[PDB]
């Protein structure tokens, strides 16, 4: 009944006329899309060890919010924005990122600047506010926009 | 961190963060040797402490458990607490964080069960010693901030919570209940609260209410008044000072119901007696409703001075602001008495210099006119008195009323409430006289009736000092054998007085309204007249009022709308407090039969006000009972039947309107959500019920000042249009008004479509037409405000009448109520030794921000405006004081509020 | 941390819960219309239920065959189709919608052409009721535009006596702020016809050759109007310059500046459509509408006189609340020569001094802190002389 | 880059020579090694500046032992890897010259 | 502290609502009143089962349109005509019944991928003065945009048009982009906000087509205020130069004008712009006489900074230690985005050391790494 249905749910139907039957027992969700065409697995801190400074240092502002955001408000601090990471490349500095995801619960949102993880809105423009949507619904989340900067 | 060995002040806090050498082994060793070592564990006493003052820095628990697990086991396995009692009472000193720390930085079901039970008995017991006070305190004040004291520190102070609540839920009390075993009072805790309460009232607001309404004394408030009156100024402004004391009384209206609450308010005005204001003083006294601290006062501005001053003035304005005017009569005889200055005082405390004040701001505020004078059958009498509804309060349109035309046209009922709409256009004035002389002494029996209306209405701005009061005419007319004489001079009595009482006025109303021998319909203006005296003080709950209504249900039913007038006069008479209306709800339901359940409904309102959420499920249990008797049966009357229905739809609204005033203020903006689903629950439950629930809402919303003015009267009137009872329409305007053309404009526009482009009938034409004109006066001449305005909480007597009108349906009998909408608020003005009829500034802000108040105060950032402005009502109500730059001090503070500036300058 | 504030962080998280049940409770619904003058509908609902008189697979007309025709289906798929009992010889034309019915092809019910006009019906709106006592600019300006605007909408009696064709053309060019959409809003209201409003940047799409067909629909529909005005409005952009580039993507905007020439030129002139193009700059425009055969007599726009400011300053102050005794006059001396619609802010600026004075009026004296405010701001900016450079 | 949006910056560096040996050693975590390699001796064979290049001698030294066809990763196709990932450094684009104005 | 009264009365009212509601809906939302059992006994005699949507391209005035449906096929639909004839206009989306296709009804109400992105996603947690400070001209913004919502009353008084439009420039750390979310949450009107760098697109023609879309959801909201945030983000920023360009650019700034005002004469909205390069912009907006009073910001004084450190300091836990007038007494002239990144900084010093006081040093010693924020932004150090 209209109680036990809600917007964005798979529905499975038997067409006596359209009669909804059941739900179905699948989703593929639109976040997941963009993650997909990305495909990226799990990793931990033996794909970054070896650097032992860098886990602390993103430990704080990222991975702690998450966890207890009740540590900041007695601090009075206004919460982390914008985190830069930055250095040659080949120093794992998406593998840090990821490292944090797995043991923080969030979804790393791997954006790399592409129209081809997208086939559903098709734009970068539009998708600002509605990847930070998705990213509310499947929260908590760690969108990497991996700007780049090559594109034209 | 490690432990590496002591050689240093640093490495000393690095060894005892893992394993301590000197709080644990030594300590533990020596206790379980000689009995002489007892000296040496008195020298090692604050050598523990020390330790423990470093180490409240490390932020997870597990090196700040582990460390001190030991010494919680020392306090029963070594100390013992029974080697020489003086002993090891007075080493329970370091052991107590150590308990703390396996209790709460832990929770693990077997040992914070147990070790909430250690912490009282130990604690209660060592606070006789004093040195159990002063270890909280290095802990109150902390050394450093992390995870584990900001638990800690509410586990110490939460055992004096938990005992003194528990006192009053058990009937056994004392150390009899197992989670504690601190006694009850005594004299070895109760040294625990006097200490702990100086600390927590100079940091905090916060466990210093707490503690007050778990001993529910007014002597527990009376200790607070020794520490706080050296703390008035110097350690915290007077200014700071008012403001805690009423959060404390605001904050605990639910949590002390009415006979607890007074207890309480009656401490609150005495540290308002005692400090600066004067002002706050009188504000809490009428809050109570007591006659006597409104004296004491008085007494106490009048008696050390013998000139004019701004002391005189001032106790004559204050007692000014109650529009109920039960502070006017007390006022007026002291002043008699005193013999200083008769002629400044008398007029000013009565309401007779607000009728010179308000000359000067209709100067610039001018006269609308727009109305209607297209005659032609009904719409003769529809015009006739939306002539007044354009023109409430005072403003003058003479030349229109001088022609006789459409005065003369009207017939019947018309006829008496055409003139009453001619005094209401001088209402609020003594000037005007000639127009009522005229009608007095022409034509047919009913317009003479009318020319009294007038007097009534007009004397609502003049009567206290007993210079000219209503009283005096109207005495007469009452004597006058002809009925329709009688009921328009008591009509009038009961508005002119509002909240005033007098003995001649009472006494008139005293022979009538216990006659209901005589079949009259229009005698309801008898009791409603005698309800008004009553609300705004400690009720006298009147015997005679309860009698004729038990003797008229008996006596007819044949008129049973007369009778439905007569049980809500009940309800309206039973306010200016909640403590009495208890024994009354009693009384009527000793009698029992359908009928009195219908009386006993409004009462039970008026009853369970002030704190009601219980009041609430039942006004709704009322409305199961007819579906429950259709279940059975499936398994003369009419007039019974009519007034059980009506009575529940009214009282379900009266409830929560009255509750939601009283009870803080952030509140009223949720119960206007219920009236929105009543009325859809209304509309497939009974046909009947949906006529009654329409005009209801419309006054749910002005009674109790809701902060949204502008959605929902304009939402509700398109729909309301296909409903049966245009009667509605009247009731949303009078919420509607706030500040004239501000909300009024919409109501107009919307308004005039829906009654040019529907006519149905011509007599639902006529009410449609009379809601418009009520809403709009002239670039917001006048406010009305349910509330006292002194109190926003609090609720006043002259817009009582306005409530009456929803309950029964319309008729041109009911149109001449209507007609009057006295309820009419003063614009805040300065005053200062010479009577000032104009303002200098002040600031305007939308919203209060503080959680102090609940009627706010208004930051000091504001937008400036000028001089002359009347205050504005709900959606935008914070008025400050703007004087502090040209060097004035308010003497009488607004924030919001309705009372008048006074300014003193040096 | 203190005992009472321990409790503040439950009771506040107890808010948050509730606030999302009674909204899922309440639940979430789907408004849809009704009407209470219906109390029956199936009295002619019925009629329209349960059988065959039949909802029409619409289709459109590609060929004529005299004595049957060809049409494409909107689920495209052709068909020869004749006539049935509502249609007779003459009632089908080229590229006119047809609808056919689906159990056998055969035309059913004439029908409008087109189904491509939808944005075309985004540019059409009803007239604003904008007077002609209160305009833009009190100079001869407007009265040119009524000759060759209103005039021969309301009379063409004058113009067949005259034996001249006709005047139609008019372009409005000039400073910016001068009332140019005041002006063709003031005879929206007056000549009483329908006007249809044009923004020439939103013409342009992103798969070049939609803007042209979009063009073409819109003016031929409207020579089967009649007495309608047609504001090219913001046309700078297609209008403008043209040339051409060597690896440019200019080019595809050009398209639909082409069909601009070639709509409004025909292979016959205008059907009685007269046409108004506001440039915002005299110096964007294609070469082929500067010639003034098709955009007769053009009437500059230009800043305010220093007796026209005074007039339009008279405009705005008879309609505000004020003491009068201030002269209007001073007023248009303090400013440079500039827009008009600096004048149209003193007074709402005397206004907000209004309620800091606490007024019902505006007097002398605000009026001149307001135009101080406006002529520091054009001090502050440009376009106080500018023409976009160029008369 | 605007003043406050900005509360930490994470500058990884070019490697340290304890960190670029374990770079090695994350690679070789998969893989056999002949008992006796240590990718702290061809850390100091190596100068670096991302931990790239490492990737690439131990790719390299797999590549090598899969000509072979051993199972173990000999200890010469590590001394040929870094040689050979240097020839590819200068290949990408040249950056070491120690050849400066 | 001892907020607590607030969220005691606040949530009592829901309990009971939630109480309410749920009962008047069982039982005694009753079914068998005949004014709900005659209804929808000849309501569904036509209404379906399946309502095949369609999408209305026009109405015939004879009680017909004809749809084109999202499926395929066009229909010649009737209507009806229980749903008020003039009520319905293209663009909606249409019930039609399935034994023949007419027009049982009209869905109203929807949303699209481009108003998706304009909606809120939150409501702001940060109101009015926490933007304190340089609040000596906030008076030209709570007087023309605040106000003439809250009082219609003294724009009766004076008559003409109210004020519309304001436009905030200076340099940054003027608080510009809270302050315009702000004062929205004082009016209660629908606040839209729309970053500007979204009005840049990478394809052509479609841009125009974007932002005329945005004014006409405002008025329909018969209150918006609608923020752009950087509005000289459409005159500096571009994608590929044959998509974008000075062309792309060039149209937007000229679709703009007809949205503020132009024919259209839509309702209400109140427009907020934050810039700062106010030259990049068409001399057709800037003029006064459409975003009326001009608001100038000035980096914050001596005192000002004053004013605005006891904003972000009252969520710290303050030593008696801690100075604020020192703070306050070194920088000269200089941005109140910085006095909040300074404070920001001090809680992390104070977290580094792993405690939840907030120490004079972490001010002090975050001060230094502040200033080297403005002394090695500009490799020059001391002038040369
Ligand atoms: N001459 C004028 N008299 C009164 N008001 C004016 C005048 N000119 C402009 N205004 C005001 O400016 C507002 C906007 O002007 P409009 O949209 O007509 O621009 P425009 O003159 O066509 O210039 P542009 O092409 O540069 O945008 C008008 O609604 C009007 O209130
Ligand atoms: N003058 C100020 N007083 C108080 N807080 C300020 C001030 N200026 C900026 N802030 C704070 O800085 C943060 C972001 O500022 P916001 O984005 O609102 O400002 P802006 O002026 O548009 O530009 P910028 O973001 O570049 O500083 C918020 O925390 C805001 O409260
Ligand atoms: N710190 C590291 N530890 C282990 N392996 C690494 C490290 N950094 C890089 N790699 C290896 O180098 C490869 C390329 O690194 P890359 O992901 O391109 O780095 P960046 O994210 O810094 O651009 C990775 O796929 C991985 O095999
Ligand atoms: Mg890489
Ligand atoms: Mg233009
Ligand atoms: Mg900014």
């Amino acid at each position: 009944n209209v109680k036990d249905l809600k917007a964005s749910q798979r529905v499975c139907l038997r067409s006596d006329s359209y009669m909804l039957h059941k739900v179905l027992e699948n989703k593929a969700d639109p976040l997941v899309s963009l993650m997909m065409v990305e495909k990226v697995p799990d990793s931990t801190y033996d794909m970054v060890g070896g650097l032992t400074k860098q886990i602390k240092e993103i430990k704080e502002v990222i991975e702690l919010p998450v966890k207890h955001p009740e540590l900041f408000e007695s601090l009075g601090i206004a919460q982390p924005k914008g985190v830069i990471l930055y250095g040659p490349p080949g120093t794992g500095k998406t593998l840090l990122a990821r490292a944090v995801a797995h043991h923080t619960d969030c979804k790393f949102i791997r954006v790399s600047g592409a129209e081809l993880v997208q086939k559903y809105i098709g734009e970068g423009s539009r998708m600002v506010r509605e990847l930070f949507v998705m990213a509310r619904e499947h929260a908590p989340s760690i969108i990497f926009m991996d700007e780049i900067d090559s594109i034209g | 961190m490690v432990d590496e060995s002591d050689k240093k002040q640093q490495t000393i806090d690095e060894q005892s963060q893992i394993s301590p050498e000197k709080q644990t082994p030594n300590k533990k060793d020596k206790k379980k040797e000689e009995e002489e070592q007892l000296s040496e564990e008195d020298a090692k006493l604050k050598t523990d402490l020390e330790l423990l003052v470093e180490r409240l820095k490390e932020d997870d628990s597990s090196l700040y458990e582990a460390s001190l697990n030991a010494l919680k086991e020392s306090i029963k396995n070594s100390t013992s607490s029974m080697t020489a009692v003086p002993k090891p009472l007075k080493f329970l000193r370091p052991t107590y964080p150590d308990l703390c720390s396996i209790y709460d930085k832990w929770t693990d079901p077997n040992l914070k069960s147990s070790l909430a039970d250690v912490l009282s008995i130990l604690a209660m017991t060592y606070s006789e010693n004093g040195k159990h006070d002063s270890l909280r305190y290095r802990l109150l004040s902390d050394v450093s901030d992390f995870e584990g004291w900001g638990h800690e520190y509410i586990r110490h102070l939460a055992l004096e919570i938990g005992e003194v609540y528990n006192d009053q839920v058990e009937k056994d009390a004392e150390d009899e209940t197992s989670s504690d075993g601190s006694k009850s009072d005594g004299s070895a805790a109760t040294s625990g609260f006097e200490f702990s309460k100086e600390d927590t009232l100079r940091l905090c607001l916060d466990i210093v209410p707490y503690f007050l309404k778990h001993n529910g004394e007014e002597d527990a408030v009376d200790l607070l008044l020794e520490i706080e009156s050296i703390d008035k100024l110097p350690q915290f402004v007077d200014e700071n000072t008012f403001q805690r004391v009423c959060q404390y009384m605001v904050a605990c209206v639910p949590l002390l119901p009415p006979p607890e609450d007074v207890a309480f308010l009656k401490t609150a005005y005495s540290i308002y007696l005692s400090q600066n204001e004067l002002t706050d003083a009188i504000a809490l006294a009428v809050r109570l409703g007591e006659e006597d601290m409104i004296r004491s006062v008085f007494d106490a501005t009048s008696d050390p001075v013998m000139h004019k001053q701004l002391a005189y003035i001032l106790a004559a304005q204050k007692t000014s602001f109650e529009y109920e005017g039960v502070q006017d009569i007390i006022g007026n005889g002291k002043l008699s008495e005193h013999f200083l200055y008769l002629a400044k005082e008398l007029n000013l405390t009565g309401p007779k210099v607000p009728e010179d004040i308000y000359k000067s701001h209709l100067d610039n505020s001018k006269s609308v006119f727009s109305s209607a004078g297209l005659d032609s059958a009904q719409q003769n009498l529809a015009s006739s008195f939306v002539n007044g509804f354009l023109n409430l309060g005072y403003c003058n349109d003479k030349l229109i009323v001088d022609n006789d035309n459409w005065v003369y046209k009207t017939k019947g009922d018309g006829m008496t409430s055409a003139v009453a709409s001619i005094g209401s256009i001088y209402q609020w004035n003594l000037d005007g006289l000639q127009q009522l002389d005229k009608y007095l002494y022409v034509d047919e029996p009913e317009v003479k009736a009318g020319a009294l209306l007038g007097i009534g209405i007009s004397a609502s701005g003049v009567h206290d000092g007993e210079v000219e009061p209503a009283l005096l005419l109207l005495q007469d007319y009452v004597t006058n054998p002809d009925t329709k004489i009688s009921s328009a001079a008591i009509l009038g009595l009961g508005i002119a007085f509002a909240g005033s009482k007098n003995d001649e006025v009472l006494g008139l109303l005293l022979p009538i309204a216990a006659s209901t021998d005589l079949p009259i319909e229009t005698a309801a203006m008898a009791s409603l007249a005698l309800a008004h005296v009553f609300v705004g003080t400690c009720n006298g709950d009147i015997t005679t009022s309860i009698m004729d209504n038990f003797l008229e249900r008996t006596a007819i039913e044949l008129k049973t709308d007369w009778v439905r007038f007569l049980a809500l006069a009940l309800g309206i008479l039973y306010m200016g407090q909640g403590e009495q209306v208890d024994d009354v709800l009693e009384t009527i339901s000793a009698i029992e039969h359908p009928m009195t359940s219908a009386i006993e409904v409004l009462v039970g309102s008026c009853a369970y006000t002030g704190t009601g959420d219980v009041l609430l499920i039942q006004d709704l249990l009322h409305r199961l009972t007819p579906k429950n008797v259709k279940g059975e049966e499936d398994a003369e009357i009419k007039s019974e039947e009519k007034k059980g229905k009506s009575s529940d739809k009214d009282a379900t609204t009266d409830g929560k309107n009255d509750d939601e005033e009283e009870e803080k203020e952030a509140g009223i903006v949720d119960e206007l959500a219920y009236a929105v689903l009543g009325i859809a629950l209304i509309a497939l439950g009974e046909d009947i019920g949906k006529e009654m629930s329409l005009r209801h809402f419309g006054h749910l919303m002005h009674y109790g000042n809701e902060h949204i003015r502008r959605m929902v009267p304009l939402a509700m009137g398109i729909v309301s249009v296909s409903d049966p009872q245009m009667k509605v329409f009247d009731t949303l305007t009078r919420f509607s008004h706030d500040a004239d053309l501000e909300v009024s404009m919409n109501s107009i526009f919307a308004m005039g479509l829906c009654g040019a482009g529907t006519n149905n009938a011509r007599l639902a034409q006529l009410l449609r037409q009379l809601a418009s004109y009520y809403s709009r006066e002239q670039d917001a001449l006048f406010i009305t405000r349910l509330a006292q305005g002194l109190l926003h909480l609090g609720k006043g007597t002259m817009t009582m009448d306005v409530f009456n009108d929803a309950h029964v349906l319309n008729k041109v009998t009911l149109a001449s109520i209507l007609t009057t909408a006295v309820g009419l608020v003063s614009p805040s003005f300065m005053l200062k030794h010479h009577q000032l009829f104009y303002m200098l500034n002040a600031g305007i802000r939308p919203k209060f921000i503080l959680a102090l108040n609940d009627e706010g105060e208004p930051i000091k950032v504001n937008v400036r405006v000028g001089q002359a402005v009347e205050t504005v009502g709900q959606a935008g109500r914070p008025k400050k004081i703007t004087g502090w730059i040209t060097q004035s001090t308010p003497v009488l503070l607004n924030h919001g509020e309705r009372a008048e500036l006074e300014t003193d300058e040096y | 941390a203190a005992p009472y504030a321990a409790k503040l962080k439950q009771t506040e998280n107890d808010l948050k819960d509730i606030e999302a049940r009674i909204k899922e409770k309440a639940g979430v619904k789907e408004s849809d219309t009704g009407l209470a003058p219906s109390h029956l509908w199936d009295i002619m609902g019925d009629r329209q239920r349960l059988g065959e008189e039949h909802p029409l697979q619409v289709a459109r007309c590609t060929k004529i065959i005299k004595g049957k025709y060809v049409i494409n289906l909107k689920q495209i798929a052709k068909f020869v189709v004749g006539l049935g009992e509502r249609v007779s010889p003459t009632d089908i034309e080229e590229g006119m919608r047809v609808g056919v019915d689906r159990s056998k092809y055969n035309i059913e019910l004439p029908l409008p052409p087109r189904i491509d006009p939808s944005v075309t019906m985004m540019t059409v709106e009803e007239k604003p009721d904008v007077t002609y006592s209160d305009v833009g600019g009190c100079k001869d300006q407007i009265e040119k535009l009524r000759e060759v605007v209103e005039l021969p909408l309301l009379s063409p009696e004058r113009f067949a006596t005259l034996g001249i064709d006709p005047p139609k053309g008019i372009l409005l060019y000039g400073p910016p702020g001068t009332g140019k959409t005041l002006c063709a809003r003031a005879v929206a209201n007056r000549t009483d016809a329908t006007f249809i409003r044009v923004i020439g940047s939103e013409l342009v799409q992103k798969y070049v050759g939609e803007g042209a067909r979009m063009v073409r629909e819109l003016f031929e529909m409207a020579r089967t109007k009649k007495a309608c005005i047609i504001f090219f409005d913001e046309i700078d952009a297609v209008g403008g310059a043209r040339f051409d580039d060597g690896a440019g993507g200019d080019n595809e905007v050009q398209r639909t500046m082409l069909e601009l020439i070639t709509q409004l030129d025909g292979f016959d002139p205008r059907g009685n459509i007269k046409v108004m193009f506001a440039t915002n700059r005299p110096n964007t425009l294609d070469p082929a509408l500067l010639r003034p055969g098709r955009i007769d007599r053009k009437v500059e726009f230009s800043l305010p006189d220093l007796e026209g400011r005074a007039n339009i300053f008279r405009i705005h102050s008879k309609s505000m609340s004020v003491e009068r005794g201030i002269r209007w006059e001073l007023i248009s001396r303090l400013c440079p020569n500039s827009t008009g619609a600096e004048l149209r802010s003193v007074c709402t600026e005397a206004g907000m001094f209004a309620i800091r004075a606490r007024r019902k009026v505006a007097t002398e004296k605000d009026f001149l802190k307001a135009v101080d405010k406006v002529i520091s701001g054009y001090k502050k900016f440009s376009s106080t002389s500018r023409y976009m450079q160029y008369n | 880059l605007r003043p406050g949006r900005i509360d930490r910056k994470i500058e990884f560096p070019p490697p340290s020579v304890a960190a670029r040996a374990e770079i090695l050693r994350i690679h070789s975590r998969k893989m056999n090694l002949t008992r006796g390699i240590n990718l702290r001796k061809v850390a100091e064979k190596m100068n670096g500046c991302s931990g790239a290049d490492v990737k690439g001698v131990c790719t390299e030294a797999g590549m090598y032992a899969l000509r072979e066809r051993r199972i173990h990763v000999t200890q010469e196709d590590f001394e040929l890897a870094v040689g050979k990932v240097m020839n590819k450094n200068q290949e990408t684009a040249i950056s070491v010259a120690k050849l400066f104005k | 502290r001892c907020k607590l009264k607030l969220l005691r009365m606040e949530r009592i009212k829901d309990h009971l609502l939630l109480e309410e509601e749920f009962v008047s809906n069982s039982e005694i939302l009753k079914p068998f009143e005949k004014k709900q059992e005659e209804e929808k006994k000849q309501l569904e005699e036509i209404r379906g089962n399946p309502l095949s949507i369609g999408t209305l391209e026009e109405i015939i005035d004879d009680d017909h349109a004809i749809v084109t449906s999202p499926t395929m096929p066009d229909y010649y639909v009737s209507i009806l005509s229980f749903v008020d004839k003039e009520l319905l206009e293209p663009g909606c989306s249409v019930l039609l019944h399935h034994k023949t296709m007419s027009i049982v009804g009209v869905l109203q109400d929807d949303a699209d991928p481009m108003v998706s992105v304009m909606k809120m996603d939150k409501s702001p947690t940060e109101s009015y003065s926490d933007i304190g400070g340089l609040e000596s001209q906030i008076q030209e913004i709570k007087e023309s945009v605040e106000l003439p919502l809250t009082h219609p009353e003294l724009y009766e008084e004076m008559g003409i048009k109210p004020p519309k439009g304001v436009i905030l420039y200076g340099a940054p750390g003027t608080g510009k982009t809270l302050l315009a979310k702000a004062v929205a949450n004082q009016t209660s009107a629908t606040f839209l906000r729309i970053v500007g760098s979204e009005l840049i697109q990478k394809y052509l023609g479609d841009g125009p087509r974007l932002c005329r879309q945005i004014f006409k959801v405002a008025g329909e909201n018969a209150p918006s205020i609608v923020f752009i945030d950087e509005i000289d983000a459409i005159g500096t920023k571009r994608y590929d130069s044959n998509s974008g360009g000075e062309r792309e650019i060039q149209r937007t700034m000229l679709e703009l004008l007809n949205q503020l005002d132009g024919f259209d004469d839509r309702g209400d909205v109140k427009v907020i712009m934050a810039t700062n390069k106010i030259e990049t912009l068409d001399p057709a907006l800037i003029r006064p006489g459409r975003i009326d009073r001009k608001i100038l910001f000035e980096n914050p004084d001596l005192s000002t900074k004053k004013k605005i450190l006891g904003i972000h300091t009252s969520k710290m836990n303050l030593s008696e230690d801690v100075n604020l007038e020192t703070l306050v007494t070194t920088k000269d002239d200089l941005s109140g985005a910085d006095i909040q990144a300074m404070c920001t900084e001090a809680g992390l010093l104070a977290l580094r050391e792993r405690r939840m006081q907030v120490t004079a040093e972490d001010f002090k010693q975050a001060k230094e790494r502040v200033m080297k924020n403005k002394v090695e932004e500009n490799l020059e150090g001391l002038y040369l």
